[PDB]
């Protein structure tokens, strides 16, 4: 989200940007960690609903 | 049983083309008696 | 509405025959995956050939697929569809290759593609 | 219930893989033996061929098996197939070549007459409503010269007569161990081709009792040794095809074991996660 | 109490042989289903015939199932059972069809149903 904000600033100024998300599987695992620590009931593969 | 058997006699109960084209006659190998005397 | 009292007798019969052939093919798929087609009965070999041709002829070039491939779409009336699949499930096209049933319309497209592949109907 | 099902499928695929690997190695041994038989039967064929051409040099070439019969009405085709069926497209290729030959024969007004060697040809032709004149089974893997003698005697007796005008053989030629090709051969009537002179002031051969009788007594022996060589090449080709098909089946069963193991582990993990979800859901419902 | 010290040596031997034959059959079933029975040995085909006859002879027409098959029930003493399964495992009935073993009692019922199908023993 930090990367996409830094990139959207340039996009909305007429520039052309390229963004790479080295691994979104790792973001998903980190978000599942944060969700399970907040005691949110998991779903498929223990991932959050959102 | 007899009604069934008397009905059974009144009851009315080829090579596929395969559309395969002909083999080349040049491919049909011919067993030949190789005479070594010239008289064609 | 796949019901003889809605779509008619021939529509329903051809559909049930197509589904039966495809279900038999799916039953054989395991053996076919390990040993191939060469080990089946002659009846089963004939049915698997018909089923491969049928499952390829259910494919079609859609109007919305012209953006991906560049080939325009195709519309096939339902009576022509019933007739074509009746001929397939009866064995009238078992000599045409597996391709040339791929992404076409009715029987005229099939004839054109088979004659471009050296076959006839 | 899918986990027990997947473990059972893995076990069955492992059994199949073991069996097919064993069959491939057995087929390797047997193709070695079949090549041995072929190259041991070659020399007599060479010698009878050279003796037959020596006889034909000074013979009256009018034997029925040597003359082209006018108005050919029938043709007798001998299709050589296998008995066991774990080969690949071996019999399929044989039948394709035999169908091409049948079309060539129908394009010349000749009704094909069908003799078969093996059970797979019998299956293919009885399913297609052919009437098979005479069948032979049980020796497609280790053919003896007596089987060749019997087959060739039946074929030449059908030729010299209900009766045919020529004889063909559709069998698999073995070469290089990586390519076995179905072939149609015309074994009768033999074509007379005058190749060369070769010998001019050559010491002339003496014939006892005479050249023509020897020639007409040697021709059927030549035909039957040709049929014997055909049976041997077909046996070697069938063993090669079985080796290849069994290696393919072993690789397919191995890839199937891999896919089934991936699915089994996936559903194992899913089952553990679902069980934990239920347990912690109850424990949270109670808190 | 399936112990040679409780049920005797012959009871135990026959039971262990039946279990071994049925286990070998369960191990061969997948091969037979995929590659066909003709791929097995002659020993294995013999064992498969014996195992099918044995697994059909373990079934029985019970007294409480007359309401489900219309057939009256049977009772077989333990010695007759031991000797019958001994003869099965030895191969004395490998010429009787697979039926005539199915839902019967002792060896007399086996003879009756085998002759009802045109066979002896």
């Amino acid at each position: 989200y930090t990367g996409s904000a830094i990139a959207q600033h340039w996009m909305y100024e007429g520039k052309h940007v390229l963004i790479i998300f080295d691994d979104l599987t790792k973001q998903a695992e980190a978000y599942r960690a944060i969700s399970l620590l907040l005691r949110r009931p998991p779903g498929r593969e223990a991932y959050p609903g959102d | 049983t007899e009604v069934i058997k008397n009905f059974k006699k009144g009851f009315a109960a080829v090579v596929p083309d395969e559309h395969v084209e002909a083999l080349d006659e040049d491919k049909l190998a011919k067993e030949a008696v190789k005479v070594k005397k010239p008289a064609p | 509405i796949l019901d003889p009292s809605v779509v008619g007798d021939e529509h329903y019969r051809v559909a049930q025959e197509v589904i039966r052939i495809l279900q038999r093919y799916k039953d054989l798929q395991d053996i076919i995956a390990i040993l191939g087609i060469d080990e089946l009965s002659e009846e089963d070999k004939q049915l698997v050939n018909r089923a491969r041709r049928i499952e390829r002829f259910l494919s079609q070039n859609m109007m919305a697929a012209e953006q991906f491939t560049g080939q325009p779409g195709s519309t096939v009336p339902v009576k022509e569809t019933i007739e074509a699949f009746d001929r397939l499930c009866k064995g009238d096209f078992d000599h045409v290759p597996e391709q040339a049933f791929f992404l076409i319309g009715g029987l005229d497209d099939l004839a054109k593609k088979a004659e471009s592949l050296g076959a006839k109907l | 219930a899918t986990l027990r099902e997947l473990r059972g499928r893995i076990r069955s695929a492992g059994s199949i893989k073991k069996i097919t690997k064993a069959q491939e190695l057995i087929a390797t041994s047997r193709i070695a033996r079949a090549q041995a038989r072929l190259e041991s039967a070659r020399p007599y064929a060479f010698e009878i061929t050279r003796m037959l051409t020596t006889l034909a040099a000074e013979a009256a070439l009018d034997h029925p098996l040597l003359v082209e019969r006018p108005e050919p009405k029938r043709a007798g085709v001998l299709v050589v197939s296998s008995d066991r069926g774990l080969c690949g497209a071996y019999n399929a290729n044989i039948f394709r070549r035999s169908e091409e030959l049948f079309s060539l024969l129908r394009e010349a007004g000749k009704q094909p007459v069908l003799y078969v060697v093996g059970r797979k040809a019998q299956n293919y032709y009885s399913f297609r409503n052919w009437n098979i004149t005479e069948s032979w089974m049980g020796f497609s893997e280790q053919p003896t010269y007596e089987n060749a003698a019997e087959i060739a005697s039946t074929l030449v007796d059908a030729f010299l007569l209900e009766g045919v005008d020529e004889l063909h053989i559709v069998y698999t030629e073995f070469k290089s161990m990586l390519s076995q090709s179905a072939e149609a051969h015309r074994i009768a009537p033999m074509v007379v081709e005058y190749v060369e002179e070769d010998i001019g002031p050559r010491t002339l051969y003496s014939f006892e009792p005479d050249a023509t009788m020897l020639f007409e007594s040697l021709l059927p022996r030549y035909l039957t040794t040709r049929v014997y060589a055909a049976l041997l090449e077909s046996a070697a080709s069938e063993l090669a095809s079985r080796q290849r098909a069994m290696k393919s089946a072993t690789d397919n069963a191995d890839d199937l074991i891999k896919a089934l193991t991936l699915m089994a582990n996936r559903e194992r993990q899913a089952q553990i996660t679902q069980e934990i979800s239920e347990i912690v859901g109850g424990a949270n419902a109670l808190a």
